[PDB]
């Protein structure tokens, strides 16, 4: 019973810089799994494990 | 080529995607990783608002995996701030 389901921890995406493309992929890797039937309409999906 | 054609059926390929062009970029690829090349033009085909992949998708795709491999990571306008930050003449040695 420690695993911590937050939903809220106040750290956006403008506090971390200097890799914009890496903020551009995971901007890409999130918004394909919130938006997944319109790009699975294209076939498109996700990644399952990011390291 | 057959493997090619059997993972991407499904999507809707445009009429100058033709992978008989690239055979000798895939060397050593597997099955998985075709379908992963599928998967990367379409993302990239969707991230700059294009309705289908060409040619140019997979060959963008190609680009930057190999552009990454040795470990440059850099958007466009960086890209070009940093050609531009070299003189010229060091270049034309790199030209020759």
């Amino acid at each position: 019973k420690f695993i911590s389901a937050e939903e809220k921890t106040g750290v956006t995406f403008d506090d971390f810089a200097g890799q914009e493309y890496i903020k551009r992929e995971l901007q890409e890797i999130v918004r394909i799994l919130k938006n997944d039937e319109e790009f699975q309409n294209k076939g498109i999906y996700c990644p399952k494990g990011v390291l | 080529v057959q493997i090619f054609g059997v993972h991407s059926a499904g999507k809707n390929l445009a009429e100058d995607i033709d992978f008989g062009k690239l055979v000798f970029r895939t060397v050593g690829f597997s099955g998985a990783d075709i379908r992963n090349l599928v998967n990367e033009a379409a993302i990239m085909s969707v991230r700059k608002g294009r309705s289908y992949i060409y040619q140019q998708d997979i060959v963008d795709v190609l680009d930057k995996q190999l552009l990454e491999g040795m470990g440059v990571l850099l958007t466009e306008e960086e890209q070009q701030k940093c050609e531009q930050s070299v003189s010229y003449e060091k270049k034309r040695l790199l030209a020759v």
